[PDB]
C-alpha cells in the first residue's frame, strides 16, 4: 500500500505483520538464553511481548503503526531488527555480571 | 614633554621613532584646566557632585565642604568647592 | 522612480509587481532622532529571589519497562501548505 | 507540523517537450535578470555618501574628557579587568595635585574586537568607543593608541560623541 | 593482559613540553595563602602548584611588560599534597612541597575585656 | 517609551511562495515554430 | 546582601585628616567596626586613636590631628575592611586582581616575617603581611613594607 | 639601554642602535635579518622606492626597524640617520658606474662622508665593508678605489672596522650568477679557459653573521679583517661546479682578456643594468687574492661554510625542470685549490 | 603494580615494534630529501631519526614505547605522504634558532634566567 | 528569575536511569540526574561499546545521534581525561550523557562502530588531550599543526605554546621560535574570597 | 590515484579547506578534508576568561549566525545559574534568531550557486542582507559578533525604531526569496547539479550525526525548535520544511522554506513582543543600569564586581543545544564555583557534515564536490573552534 516511507532509505515492506512476527518471535527466543533473572531478558522479554501481542491482534498497518507508536512500521521493523542484534551482542558481553571495577577514589567529585 | 613627563633624554635611542614624523602629545593639560575653574561656593555643609549630570556624568558623592580651611574635591572631578 | 515603459519593462520581464516591494528605501525607512525613551523598570528579599542558590547539588538514584520519556507524537502536515 | 518540499495525456507530454525542447524555461529567468538592469542600484557614491550608522556604532576608542577640561578617567582598572582581548594597561599615580589620574592609558588597536565592554564598564563615560572606522594605517605602530592619541582623539570627536551618548544614555 | 610495571608513569615523553622547561624549572605546590587585605578564607583551600618566575622584561617600543617563560601564567590546582606531587612527578619537574598553614584554633571570650 | 508593536498588530507580510505559473502550452508553442518554419520553405 | 537600594534619602560624609605619611584615612568610607581602635591598644600598645562622638556622627579618629606614629602602624590598612584608610604610597598604583602574589620572607629585620611581595608586570607595588603561626602571625614592621 | 635586557630573539634587545646604509641590495637584508633577529634597532636609511623596502620590514619587530629617506648628493639625511645610533655599517657599493655616481663616490666619496657623520655624531663602531684583494694599482678601477676609499675611512673616522670579503657566495648572488648566467649566452667564454685564477668564495650569511658579531665585539676596533672563506678554487673549476650544479651543459672555450674587457663595454652600455662591464670582467679573471694574516670568520666566531654545502638554494633555480629535482649528491662533485 | 598493556606487554616485545619504525623511517628519510626538496642531506637527516629514536631512549614503561610509537608512525604518515609541506619537516633542524649555550659561564653571561 | 521547569522529566529520566543501571549492573558505576533535569549514566571504561550499544539499539532507549564527545581534564584525578559522550534519542525527545574516564597511559575503545559520527570528535580528542582510541580507524591530528608537539587542551599546556611561527629571510621559510611574547598575558587572580552560602 | 587537494587557498574553498582528493580519472576516488586551518583555540582560551568576556568567542565560531551562537550560551549560562531571562528579552532573542536564520540561508543559497556558477543571486539577496546587518548595528552597536544576547537577556532595549523597520524589511523580502526562487529552482543547469547529488539515507544521517537540515532533508522528522523548545518558541507558531530525498536540491529547497517559515516567526515576534525589561533584574547575574550604579551604592559594588570578577555560576555541567541556522549548536560547559568556565565543548553542526562529506561524495566527479560543501553549510570557524 503506502506508496514510500518518508525516511529515504527504509523501503516499503509489505507483509509488515509477517517480517515483524519472525523477526520478534526470534528475539522472543534468543533472550532464552540470557540467564533467569537478567534485566535485559527480564525487560526486553517484556516489550517484544507486547509489540508481537499487537503485531497480531491488529491487520491494518496505519492502525498497527499507532499502536506500536513508533514510527511507519518500515521502522518498527528496522528497530526489531536491530534490538535482536543487541540481544545476541549482550548475550556474550554479559552485562549482568556484578560491577568489573569501582570508580578510583574522588573519580566523580566535580567541585574539585 | 607629556602631561606626564616621558620626554626622552637627549641620548636616548628611543628618538630615532619621531624622525621623519613626529610626537603625538596633547596640548590641553588637565593640572591646568581644571585649576582654571571656579571654586564653587556652597550654602550646605555636605554637598554632591554627580559630574554635572545624572548618568551621563560621574557617580554621585557628596563632599564635605566643612572646613574652610580645605575646598573638598570630589576625588571625580578635581573640582574644589569652597564651603 | 522610473519610467513607466521601463518599470513596466520590469514586472512584466520579472512577472511580478515591482512598485510594491522595493528593494531601495525611499520614505520606507524610519527618520532617525526618535524621541527619547522612558524605559520600565516590598518582600523584594534576594533570599526569595534568588536563582543562582535555588539549585542544588545533583540527585545520584514485577518491575515494569520505562522509557526515557513517552514516545514523541508524529508531527502532522501543515495546513495552509501541506505540499511546496 | 511538517511540510513536504519535493513530494501522461499528450497535453502534459508536449508540455513538458515544449519546455526541454524550445526551452521557454530557461527564459523566465533571463527575463527576470533583464528586470534588473532597468532598477536603481543600490550602490551609494562612496567616499561622498557615506552609508548609514547608528549612535550605537562602535569604532575608535577616545577617551572623553570633562567639559571644565579635567580627564574623566580616574584610572579604576575596570576596563582591562574585562577587555577579552588583554589590550589594556593603565598604570596610575596621583598626579601631584593630590588628584587621582592615568600616567599610563592603552589600546592595543590590533587586539581589541571594538566589543564596547569598555564604554559599558567605566563608570564615569571616560573611555568611549567612536564613531569612526576609517583610521587605516600604513603601519603597525599607528595602532597601539596611547592616552594622548586617545585623549586628542576624544578632544575631536567630543562635538560628535556626546550626541550619540546623550542620543543612547537612557536605553543604557 | 595486566602487565606489570615498577616505575613512576613518567609521561615526560608524552607530554610535549620543551626539555629546558622540563628541566630547570621548578614547581611549588603549596595552599595559596590568604590577601591580608581581606578575611575570606575561601582562596586558601585548594593546593596550587605554580612554576617558577622567570624573566619578566620591558617593550622596547610601548614599554609593556614581554616574557619568554611559556609556563609562566601556570597555576594547576589540586585538592591535596598527594595528588599534586603526583602529577609533578608524573610530568619530570621538580617541587617544593610547603605544608599548610591553617590559624591553630585562638579561643576568643566578650566578658575577658570586662575583666580588671 | 519602548519600542513596541503598532497597537492593532504590525499587519499581514506574505511569506509563501507565489512564482506565478504562466506561459503558452506547448501545442501552440510548437505550432507557432513549424508555422513559422513552413513559411521559411515556402 | 541586596540587589537593590532603598535608601533614597541623603548621604553623610565625614572630614579626612592626616593620620601620618603612611596611612591615607579617606575616613568617609569607615563602617564604624571599631578594628582599629583595637589593634591600636591590642596589638600597638598606642592608645592614640579612639571614637569621638555618638549617634550616626561617631567618628573614628584622633580627637586632636596627632599622626598615629608607630611600627606596627601599616597593620591598620590591612585590618580595616573598609578602604577608608588604606596606603599613601600604593595609593592608586595597581588594583589587586592584576597584582600576582609570590610568597616570600621579611630580610629587613631579623624575626625573618613571612610576607606576600605583590608585583604586577615586574615591578614590586606592595609587601603585605601573610600569616606564620610562630614568626609574624598576620602582622609586618612599617619598615617591611 | 646598551644592556641586552631579553631571552635572545625578537622582541629582547641586545641594545645596539646601527645605521645600515645599504639596507636595499643583497647584503644589508641579511645584516638587518641578524642585527634584527638579534633584536637591535636598526635605522636603515633608504633612498628606493618604498615598494621595494618592505621585504625588510618583518625582518624585525616591532619598533625595531625605523625607516627615512637618504640621499648621498645631500648630507643632514646622514647626519639625522646617525643621530642617535652608537654602530654604524657601510655596505654601499655598486659595480657600474651609473650617469650620475662613479666608483669615485659609491666607495670613496660617499663612506667618507658617512664616516665623517658618523664620527661627527658620536657613533662608536663604523663598520666599513672594502672588497678583498683590493689596494691601490690593483688594476681595476673599483678596487683601487675602494682601497683609496679605505684610507679616507680611516683618517676621518679612526678605530673602525673595516671587512674586506672574498667574492661573496649566497642567493641572490652577482658572483655565482653571473657565471651561471652564461649559460644564456653561448658557452662559458672564460679567459685563461679559468684555470690560472683563484677565487675565495664566503657566503653572504657568514659575512653578514662576521659584521654583526664586529659590531658588538670589544676587540674588533681598528681592526682590519679579511672574511675569504673555506675553499680557493680556480676559476674554470667554479664555473664546471656552478655548471653540473645548474645542470646545464658547460663549454669553456678561451679569448683574452683585453677582448673580453671590450665585450663587456657595451654590457655596461645597457642603461638599466650592465649585465657585465669592464670593470666585473676584471675582478673576475685577473683578481685573485692569497689572504695571508688577517682575523677571520672564525676569528670573529663564524665558521666559514663551503661551498661544497649552500650551492642547491642558489643554482636550483637555474636547472630546467626534469632536473630541478636532482638531488646534492648527485651534483658533479666539486675540488679545491692552493695554488 | 599492574598496568593494562596500550598494544605491548613486555618491553622487548614492544621494541620490535621501535626497530619496525626505525627501519621505515630510514628508508624513507631518502624519499623525503627528495620530494620535498629539502636541502639537507640524506646521511644528514637519517642522522636526526637516529637521534630522536635515540632521545627516547630510556623510557622502560612498556605503553610509553608503545604510545611514542604511535605518536612516532602517525608522523611518518604525514611525512611519508606530503600531508606536511617543507616547512614542517625542516622545522626538526632548528635552521634559525640559535643553539643555547649551557657553561655556566655561558649562561650567567647572558640572561638572568637559569 | 527561577528556571521553568517541569518535575515530570526529573522523574521520567531517574526512572530510565535506574533501567540503565539494572539493565547493565557490570559496567556503570554511579547514575545521576542532576537538577538541570538531565541524565549522566558514568560508565566503567571498559563499558563505553557495550553502554552505547544498548542505547543505540534497544527499542525502550532508541540514541540514535552523537551529539558529542570531549574529555574534561581534571589534572588532580588520577585518571585526569573524564570522556563524555551526549547522546540523543530523536525517538523519545529526550537526551543522555554517558561518561567514563581514561588516564594519559590507558585508552578507552573506540565508538566508531557504534556511531560513525565519533570518527572526528575521536581523532580532536587525542590532538586535544592525548587519549588513545583502541582500533579506531585512521586516529591522527584534526586540528594542531602538521608538525605540533604536545596536547593542547590539557590544563597542563601553556596558553600560548612553546612555539610560534615567522617568516626569515635567510632560509627564505616559516620558521618556529620559542615563544617570546612582547606582552605577557596578565593573569588576573579574579576570585573571590568570600564562598557562596549552598 | 592522483593526489590533488582541493585549494587551501582557492577561489571556492570557503576559505580553509585542503581536502586531498585521488582522482580516479575524472572522478573522485576518496576524499581526506584536512580541516584545522582555521583553529584558533576558541576552548583553550575560553577557560582563562570570565563568562561575559566569553561571549565574544561565541559570535565568532560561526560568523554567519551571529546571534544564534550567543543564544546557546546565554541559554547555558542562565541553566547552570537557574535563572530565566526576561519575557521581552526572550520575544527578542527569537526575533533576532530568525534575522540569523535567514541571513545564514541567505549566506548558504547564494555562496552554493556562485561556486557553481551563478553569480546574481548572491548580491540581489547580499544587498537585502546589508539591510538586516542594519538591524543588527542599530540594536548593538556592530554588524557582527555584536555581542548582544548575554547572559539574561539581551543588553540592551531594541531603538525606537526597529520594529517598524523589521516590518518593512519583512514585509518586502518575500519577493526577494522567490526572484532567487524563480532564478534557481527551476533552471535545467541548477536541477542537475544539484538533484540527486549528495544523497543520504535516513539512518545513516543519523549515524553520522548530521544533525540539520541534512537530517530533515533525508525526511528525518526533527527541528530542535519543535522538538526541545528554547525561550518562547513555544508560543510562535511555523513549519518545518522536512525533505524527501535528502539531496542537495531536497536540501536546497528546506532552506529556502525555513526563510519563508522564519519571515512567519519574525511576523509573530513583531506582532506579539511585550512591555518589559530585556534583562534579568538580579544584578548579582546581569548589570546594574547606569543610572541606579551613578546613584546607589549597592549598584556600584554589583557593577564593579561583576565587570571586574565575574557572575560565579554554581558548579555543575550542561549540555544545551540550540537549532541554529547551520544545525545543532551546543555548547557542553562545565563549570566549577568559579566565575570563569572550566570546559566549554562547542558541539559544531558541522564538524559532523564535513565527516559526512567523503560517504556523501562517493561515486561523484571534482564538480560534485563543490555542491557537496555548499549543501552542508559548513563555515570553518564552527568546524575549526
Ligand atoms: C515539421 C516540420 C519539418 C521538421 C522541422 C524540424 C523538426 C522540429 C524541430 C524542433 C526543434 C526544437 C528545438 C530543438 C533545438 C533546441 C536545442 C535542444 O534540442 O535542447 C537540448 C537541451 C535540452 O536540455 P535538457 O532539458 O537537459 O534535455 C536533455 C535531457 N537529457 O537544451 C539545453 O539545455 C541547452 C541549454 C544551454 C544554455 C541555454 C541558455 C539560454 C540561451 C538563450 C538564447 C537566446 C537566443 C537564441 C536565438 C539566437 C539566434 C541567433
Ligand atoms: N660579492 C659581493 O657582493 C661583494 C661585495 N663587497 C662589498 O660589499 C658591499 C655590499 O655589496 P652589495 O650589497 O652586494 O652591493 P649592492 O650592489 O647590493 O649595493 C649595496 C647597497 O648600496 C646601495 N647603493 C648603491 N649605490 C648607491 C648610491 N650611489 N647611493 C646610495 N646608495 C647606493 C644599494 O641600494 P640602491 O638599490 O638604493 O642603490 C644597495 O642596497 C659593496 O660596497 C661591495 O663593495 C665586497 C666583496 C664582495
Ligand atoms: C627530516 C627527516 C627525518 C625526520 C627526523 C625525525 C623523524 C623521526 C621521528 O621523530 C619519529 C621518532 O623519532 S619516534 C621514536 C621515539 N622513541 C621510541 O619510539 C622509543 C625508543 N626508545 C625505547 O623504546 C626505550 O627507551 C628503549 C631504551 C627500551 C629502547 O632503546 P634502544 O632501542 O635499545 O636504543
Ligand atoms: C563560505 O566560504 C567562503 C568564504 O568565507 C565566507 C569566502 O570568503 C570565499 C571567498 C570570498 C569571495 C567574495 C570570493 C569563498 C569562495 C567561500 O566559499
Ligand atoms: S577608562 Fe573608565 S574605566 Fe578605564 S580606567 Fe579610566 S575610568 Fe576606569
Ligand atoms: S573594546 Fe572590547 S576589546 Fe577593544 S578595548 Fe574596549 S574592551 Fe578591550
Ligand atoms: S577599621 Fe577601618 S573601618 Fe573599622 S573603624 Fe577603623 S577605620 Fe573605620
Ligand atoms: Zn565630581
Amino acid at each position: 500500500l503506502k506508496k514510500t516511507t518518508g525516511l529515504v532509505g527504509l523501503a516499503v515492506c509489505d507483509t509488515p505483520h509477517e517480517r515483524l512476527t519472525i523477526l520478534y518471535t526470534k528475539t522472543l527466543d534468543i533472550l532464552k538464553h540470557f540467564p533467569k533473572h537478567a534485566a535485559y531478558r527480564k525487560y526486553t522479554e517484556q516489550i517484544t511481548n507486547e509489540k508481537l501481542d499487537m503485531v497480531k491482534a491488529e491487520p491494518d498497518v496505519k492502525k498497527l503503526e499507532a499502536l506500536l507508536q513508533g514510527g511507519e512500521v518500515e521502522e518498527v521493523i528496522l528497530q526489531a531488527e536491530k534490538e535482536l542484534s543487541l540481544a545476541r551482542k549482550m548475550l556474550k558481553w554479559k552485562p549482568w555480571e556484578p560491577l568489573v571495577e569501582e570508580p578510583p577514589a574522588n573519580q566523580w567529585k566535580w567541585p574539585i | 614633554i607629556t602631561h606626564t613627563g616621558q620626554v626622552y633624554d637627549e641620548k636616548d635611542y628611543r628618538r630615532v621613532r619621531f624622525v621623519d614624523r613626529q610626537k603625538e602629545v596633547n596640548e590641553n593639560f588637565a593640572i591646568d584646566l581644571i585649576a582654571q575653574q571656579p571654586v564653587n561656593e556652597v550654602e550646605h555643609r555636605i554637598i554632591a557632585c554627580d559630574g554635572g549630570g545624572g548618568a551621563l556624568g560621574h557617580p554621585k558623592v557628596y563632599i564635605n565642604l566643612d572646613k574652610e580651611t580645605k575646598t573638598g574635591t570630589c576625588g571625580y572631578c578635581g573640582l574644589q568647592f569652597k564651603q | 522612480s522610473a519610467t513607466r515603459v521601463i518599470q513596466k519593462l520590469r514586472n512584466w520581464a520579472s512577472g511580478q509587481d515591482l512598485q510594491a516591494k522595493l528593494q531601495l528605501r525611499y520614505q520606507e525607512i524610519a527618520k532617525r532622532t526618535q524621541p527619547p525613551p522612558k524605559l520600565p523598570v516590598s518582600n523584594n528579599y534576594y533570599c526569595t529571589r534568588d536563582g543562582r542558590r535555588e539549585v542544588v547539588p545533583p540527585s545520584i538514584i514485577e518491575k515494569k519497562a520505562v522509557t526515557p520519556a513517552p514516545p514523541m507524537k508524529r508531527w502532522e502536515l501543515s495546513k495552509d501548505q501541506p505540499y511546496l | 507540523t511538517y511540510k513536504y518540499v519535493n513530494k501522461v495525456d499528450m497535453k502534459s507530454a508536449t508540455d513538458n517537450a515544449a519546455r526541454i525542447l524550445m526551452w521557454t524555461e530557461l527564459i523566465r529567468g533571463l527575463g527576470m535578470t533583464l528586470s534588473y538592469l532597468f532598477r536603481e542600484p543600490a550602490t551609494i557614491n562612496y567616499p561622498f555618501e557615506k552609508g548609514p550608522l547608528s549612535p550605537r556604532f562602535r569604532g575608535e576608542h577616545a577617551l572623553r574628557r570633562y567639559p571644565s577640561g579635567e580627564e574623566r578617567c580616574i584610572a579604576c582598572k575596570l576596563c582591562e579587568a574585562i577587555c577579552p582581548a588583554q589590550a589594556i594597561t593603565i598604570e596610575a599615580e596621583p598626579r601631584a595635585d593630590g588628584s587621582r589620574r592615568t600616567t599610563r592609558y592603552d589600546i592595543d588597536m590590533t587586539k581589541c574586537i571594538y566589543c564596547g565592554f569598555c564604554q559599558e564598564a567605566c563608570p564615569v563615560d571616560a573611555i568611549v568607543e567612536g564613531p569612526n572606522f576609517e583610521f587605516s594605517t600604513e603601519t603597525h605602530e599607528e595602532l597601539l593608541y596611547n592616552k594622548e592619541k586617545l585623549l586628542n582623539n576624544g578632544d575631536k570627536w567630543e562635538a560628535e560623541i556626546a550626541a550619540n551618548i546623550q542620543a543612547d544614555y537612557l536605553y543604557r | 593482559q595486566l602487565i606489570t610495571v615498577d616505575e613512576k608513569l613518567d609521561i615526560t615523553t608524552l607530554t610535549g613540553v620543551p626539555e629546558e622547561h622540563i628541566k630547570t624549572r621548578k614547581v611549588r605546590i603549596f595552599v595559596p595563602a590568604r590577601n591580608n587585605m581581606q578575611s575570606g578564607v575561601n582562596n586558601t583551600k585548594k593546593w596550587k602548584m605554580e612554576f617558577d618566575t622567570r624573566e619578566r622584561w620591558e617593550n622596547p617600543l610601548m614599554g609593556w611588560a614581554s616574557t619568554a617563560d611559556p609556563l609562566s601564567n601556570m597555576v594547576l590546582t589540586f585538592s591535596a599534597k598527594e595528588d599534586a606531587i603526583a602529577f609533578a612527578e608524573k610530568n619530570g619537574w621538580s617541587y617544593d612541597v610547603e605544608e599548610k598553614k591553617v590559624p591553630k584554633p585562638k579561643s576568643k571570650s566578650y566578658g575577658a575585656n570586662f575583666s580588671w | 517609551k519602548q519600542d513596541m508593536p503598532p497597537p492593532g498588530g504590525y499587519g499581514p507580510i506574505d511569506y509563501k511562495r507565489n512564482l506565478p505559473r504562466r506561459g503558452l502550452s506547448g501545442y501552440s508553442m510548437f505550432a507557432v515554430g513549424i508555422g513559422a518554419l513552413i513559411f521559411g520553405y515556402w | 546582601g541586596s540587589d537593590r537600594s532603598r535608601f533614597l534619602e541623603g548621604k553623610r560624609a565625614v572630614e579626612d585628616k592626616n593620620i601620618g605619611p603612611l596611612v591615607k584615612t579617606i575616613m568617609t568610607r569607615c563602617i564604624q567596626c571599631t578594628r582599629c581602635i583595637r589593634f591600636a591598644s591590642e596589638i600597638a600598645g598606642v592608645d592614640d586613636l579612639g571614637t569621638t562622638g555618638r549617634g550616626n556622627d561617631m567618628q573614628v579618629g584622633t580627637y586632636i590631628e596627632k599622626m598615629f606614629m608607630s611600627e606596627l602602624s601599616g597593620n591598620v590598612i590591612d585590618i580595616c575592611p573598609v578602604g577608608a584608610l588604606t596606603s599613601k604610597p600604593y595609593a592608586f598604583t595597581a588594583r589587586p586582581w592584576e597584582t600576582r602574589k609570590t610568597e616570600s620572607i621579611d630580610v629587613m629585620d631579623a624575626v625573618g616575617s613571612n610576607i606576600v611581595v605583590s608585583t604586577r608586570t615586574g615591578e614590586v607595588m606592595r609587601i603585605l603581611p601573610r600569616m606564620h603561626e610562630d614568626i609574624n602571625e598576620e602582622w609586618i614592621s612599617d619598615k617591611t613594607r | 639601554a646598551v644592556i641586552p635586557h631579553g631571552k635572545g630573539g625578537r622582541s629582547s634587545v641586545s641594545g645596539v642602535v646601527a645605521t645600515v646604509f645599504g639596507a636595499t641590495g643583497f647584503l644589508g637584508r641579511y645584516v638587518v635579518n641578524h642585527l634584527g633577529r638579534m633584536g637591535s634597532q636598526v635605522i636603515i636609511p633608504y633612498r628606493c622606492d618604498v615598494y621595494d623596502i618592505m621585504h625588510l620590514r618583518l625582518m624585525g619587530d616591532l619598533g625595531q626597524l625605523t625607516f627615512l629617506e637618504w640621499d648621498a648628493r645631500d648630507k643632514d639625511s646622514i647626519r639625522k640617520a646617525v643621530q642617535h645610533s652608537n654602530v654604524v655599517i657601510n655596505l654601499i657599493g655598486r659595480e657600474w658606474e651609473t650617469r650620475n655616481f662613479d666608483f669615485e663616490d659609491v666607495f670613496v666619496n660617499i663612506p667618507r662622508a658617512i664616516a665623517q657623520a658618523s664620527k661627527e655624531a658620536g657613533v662608536e663602531r663604523f663598520i666599513h665593508v672594502s672588497h678583498l684583494n683590493a689596494s691601490m694599482k690593483s688594476s681595476s678601477k673599483s678596487l683601487r678605489s675602494k682601497a683609496v676609499g679605505e684610507k679616507e675611512v680611516r683618517s676621518v673616522f679612526p678605530e673602525a672596522i673595516i671587512i674586506r670579503p672574498s667574492d661573496i657566495f649566497g642567493r641572490e648572488d652577482r658572483f655565482l650568477n653571473h657565471f651561471a648566467n652564461y649559460r644564456w649566452f653561448l658557452a662559458v667564454p672564460l679567459v685563461s679557459l679559468g684555470f690560472k685564477t683563484v677565487k675565495q668564495p664566503v657566503y653572504v650569511a657568514d659575512v653578514s653573521k662576521g659584521i654583526v658579531n664586529a659590531t658588538k665585539d670589544p676587540d674588533a676596533v681598528g681592526k682590519t679583517f679579511a672574511f675569504t672563506g673555506p675553499n680557493r678554487y680556480l676559476l674554470f673549476h667554479l664555473v664546471k661546479y656552478i655548471f653540473g650544479m645548474t645542470h646545464r651543459t658547460f663549454i669553456p672555450y678561451p679569448l683574452p682578456l683585453f677582448v673580453y674587457s671590450w665585450i663587456g663595454k657595451l654590457f655596461g652600455l645597457s642603461p638599466f643594468e650592465p649585465w657585465t662591464t669592464k670593470d666585473k670582467v676584471e675582478r673576475i679573471h685577473i683578481s685573485d687574492v692569497m689572504p695571508t694574516d688577517l682575523p677571520g670568520l672564525e676569528d670573529l666566531g663564524v665558521q666559514p661554510t663551503p661551498l661544497e654545502l649552500k650551492s642547491i638554494e642558489v643554482l636550483r633555480r637555474h636547472r630546467t625542470y626534469r632536473w630541478l629535482s636532482s638531488e646534492i649528491e648527485e651534483t658533479k662533485p666539486a675540488k679545491t685549490v692552493n695554488y | 603494580t599492574s598496568v593494562k598493556p596500550i598494544f605491548s606487554r613486555d618491553l622487548n616485545e614492544a621494541k620490535r615494534r621501535v626497530r619496525e619504525l626505525y627501519r621505515a623511517w630510514y628508508r624513507e628519510v631518502p624519499n623525503t630529501v627528495h620530494l620535498m626538496q629539502l636541502d639537507i642531506t640524506v646521511k644528514q637527516g637519517r642522522d636526526k631519526v637516529r637521534e630522536m629514536f635515540m632521545k627516547n631512549a630510556h623510557v622502560t614503561d612498556p605503553r610509553v614505547v608503545d604510545l611514542l610509537v604511535i605518536k612516532g608512525k602517525m608522523e611518518l604518515q604525514e611525512t611519508i605522504k606530503v600531508w606536511k609541506q617543507r616547512t614542517h619537516v625542516m622545522r626538526f633542524f632548528h635552521e634559525t634558532e640559535t643553539p643555547r649555550p649551557k657553561d655556566f659561564l655561558s649562561k650567567f653571561y647572558m640572561g638572568h634566567d637559569p | 528569575t527561577v528556571r521553568p521547569r517541569s518535575d515530570v522529566t526529573h522523574k521520567q529520566l531517574s526512572a530510565f536511569g535506574e533501567y540503565v543501571a539494572e539493565i547493565l549492573p557490570k559496567y556503570v558505576q554511579q547514575v545521576q540526574v542532576s537538577c538541570l533535569d538531565e541524565l549522566e549514566i558514568c560508565i566503567h571504561p571498559d563499558g563505553v561499546i557495550p553502554t552505547l550499544t544498548f542505547l543505540r539499539d534497544h527499542t525502550n532507549a532508541q540514541f540514535k545521534s552523537l551529539a558529542d564527545l570531549t574529555a574534561v581534564d581534571v589534572p588532580t584525578r588520577q585518571n585526569r581525561f573524564e570522556i563524555v559522550y551526549n547522546l540523543l534519542s530523536l525517538r523519545f525527545n529526550s537526551r543522555i550523557r554517558v561518561k567514563t574516564y581514561a588516564d594519559e597511559l590507558t585508552p578507552i575503545d573506540s565508538i566508531v562502530s557504534v556511531h560513525i559520527a565519533a570518527n572526528w570528535y575521536e581523532r580532536e580528542v587525542w590532538d586535544m588531550f592525548g587519549v588513545f582510541f583502541f582500533n579506531h580507524p585512521d586516529l591522527r591530528r584534526i586540528l594542531t599543526d602538521y608538525g605540533f608537539e604536545g596536547h593542547p587542551f590539557r590544563k597542563d599546556f601553556p596558553l600560548t605554546g612553546y612555539v610560534e611561527l615567522r617568516y626569515d629571510d635567510e632560509v627564505k621559510r616559516v620558521v618556529a621560535e620559542p615563544v617570546e611574547l612582547a606582552q605577557e598575558f596578565r593573569k588576573f587572580d579574579l576570585n573571590s574570597p568570600w564562598e557562596a552560602f549552598p | 590515484n592522483m593526489t590533488l587537494n582541493f585549494g587551501p587557498q582557492h577561489p571556492a574553498a570557503h576559505g580553509v579547506l585542503r581536502l586531498v582528493l585521488e582522482l580516479s580519472g575524472e572522478m573522485v576516488r576518496k576524499c581526506d578534508p584536512h580541516i584545522g586551518l582555521l583553529h584558533r583555540g576558541t576552548e583553550k582560551l575560553i577557560e582563562y576568561k570570565t563568562y561575559l568576556q566569553a561571549l565574544p568567542y561565541f559570535d565568532r565560531l560561526d560568523y554567519v549566525s551571529m546571534m544564534c551562537n550567543e543564544q546557546a550560551y546565554s541559554i547555558a549560562v542562565e541553566k547552570l545559574l537557574n535563572i530565566q531571562p526576561p519575557p521581552r528579552a526572550q520575544w527578542i532573542r527569537v526575533l533576532f534568531g530568525e534575522i540569523t536564520r535567514i541571513l545564514n540561508h541567505i549566506m548558504a543559497v547564494t555562496t552554493h550557486a556562485l561556486d557553481i556558477g551563478a553569480m546574481t543571486p548572491f548580491f540581489w539577496m547580499f544587498e537585502e542582507r546589508e539591510k538586516m546587518f542594519e538591524f543588527y548595528e542599530r540594536v548593538s552597536g556592530a554588524r557582527m559578533h555584536a555581542a548582544y544576547i548575554r547572559p539574561g537577556g539581551v543588553h540592551q532595549d531594541l531603538p525606537l525604531g526597529l520594529l517598524d523597520d523589521i516590518y518593512e524589511f519583512s514585509k518586502n523580502f518575500s519577493l526577494r526569496i522567490d526572484e532567487v526562487e524563480e532564478m534557481l529552482t527551476n533552471n535545467r543547469i541548477w536541477r542537475n547539479r544539484t538533484v540527486d547529488i549528495g544523497v543520504v539515507t535516513a539512518e545513516d544521517a543519523l549515524n553520522y550525526g548530521f544533525s540539520g537540515v541534512m537530517l530533515r532533508g533525508s525526511g528525518i522528522q526533527w527541528d530542535l525548535r519543535k522538538t526541545q523548545p528554547y525561550d518562547v518558541y513555544d508560543q510562535v507558531e511555523f513549519d518545518v520544511p522536512i525533505g524527501s530525498r535528502g539531496d542537495c536540491y531536497d536540501r536546497y529547497l528546506c532552506r529556502v522554506e525555513e526563510m519563508r517559515q522564519s519571515l512567519r516567526i519574525i511576523e509573530q515576534c513583531l506582532n506579539k513582543m511585550p512591555p518589559g525589561e530585556i534583562k534579568v533584574d538580579d544584578a548579582k547575574v546581569s548589570p546594574p543600569k547606569r543610572a541606579e550604579m551613578k546613584t546607589s551604592m549597592e549598584s556600584l559594588i554589583h557593577h564593579f564586581k561583576l565587570y571586574t570578577e565575574g557572575y560565579q555560576v554554581p558548579p555543575g555541567a550542561t549540555y544545551t543545544a540550540i537549532e541554529a541556522p547551520k544545525g545543532e549548536f551546543g555548547v557542553y560547559l562545565v563549570s566549577d564555583g568559579s566565575s570563569r568556565p572550566y570546559r566549554c565543548k562547542i558541539k559544531a553542526p558541522g564538524f559532523a557534515h564535513l565527516a559526512g562529506l567523503d560517504k556523501m561524495s562517493k561515486g561523484h566527479m571534482l564538480a560534485d564536490v563543490v555542491a557537496i560543501i555548499g549543501t552542508q553549510d559548513i563555515v570553518f570557524g564552527e568546524i575549526d573552534r
